């Protein structure tokens, strides 16, 4: 399957570390990938099951919303 | 070439190269939901998406200040798989799924 | 004003410890009585804003349960 | 004489005393009143949220090699919101005084 790379991830972190001098691990940066596309699919999983609750034929930004609160508790 | 004029073209390249990481984000999110979509045979809306899209750039902040925070809490100025575990912490679920990816 | 007492708030987090050895420094002690103290303000002044939102009359639990979710991703 | 009510219920019941203190001063500042319900889920949520406060200080103390919690370890909890970190910060400051 896809997932996100390596050197993306890289520069999204370092878009946001206070210091210049904090750098991440190769073993920690494979697992930020891994915990990045963990993030995504759980939310579109979570999406997927809260639109079939409501009877709903597609997932839409109204079903997200509902799942987001307890998402970003577990993350 | 006044300082203003430099200011204003500076933040127009740190605009841009965000509007590119942010495009970057949005394209593999597009990946993994429409193998989502598959998968569960439900249909995403371009909205949803988007939305999932901004959120995942967003928790990579939380990630990212969370992490240097670790690191240095522990005197460190690299960051490593432990404190990529501290992420965790709340979760067992996510946890031990994480803790087992690091055992390789 | 008012707030919490140190010696309680020393027996709640001792009653949660997964270590028998685990102590509480007397500064961090104190420092946890004034985070105790936001968290329950911060509570409050949400509800309120949720309640103000909804055109009551008072916080009831209602209100109190929505903004919940929020209150714990900043806690 | 044999004690009566049971040692959490008892600290239950003083956390509940000091947030019904405390939603008595957000009432009046924000002029707006509480149910009894309210201010019982309150500190029903309060006395809970002290499991992840404990467990997340031993294991950010543990984290720095350390077996008793600081200051340090206190300021890691308040760290999502900047006004919280700033704020608790501060209040660890006035307590050095």
């Amino acid at each position: 399957g896809s997932g996100f790379r390596k050197e993306l991830v890289s520069r999204l972190l370092h878009l946001h570390f206070k210091d210049d001098k904090t750098k991440v691990s190769g073993d920690a940066l494979q697992l930020m990938v891994e915990l990045l596309k963990v993030f995504v699919v759980e939310a579109a999983v979570r999406g997927v099951r809260q639109a079939q609750a409501e009877d709903a034929l597609r997932v839409d930004v109204d079903q997200l919303e509902k799942v987001l609160p307890q998402l970003l508790l577990d993350f | 070439g006044s300082m203003e004029e430099e200011a204003e073209t500076e933040e127009q390249q740190r605009f841009s190269y965000q509007q590119r990481l942010k495009a970057a984000v949005h394209y593999t999110v597009g990946c993994l939901c429409e193998e989502v979509a598959l998968d569960k045979e439900m249909q995403f809306s371009k909205q949803t998406i988007a939305a999932i899209s901004e959120l995942t750039f967003r928790q990579c902040e939380n990630f990212a200040k969370d992490l240097e925070m670790f690191a240095r809490h522990a005197k460190r100025t690299t960051i490593n798989t432990e404190d990529v575990k501290l992420l965790a912490r709340r979760s067992n679920s996510l946890l031990k799924y994480i803790t087992d990816k690091s055992e390789e």
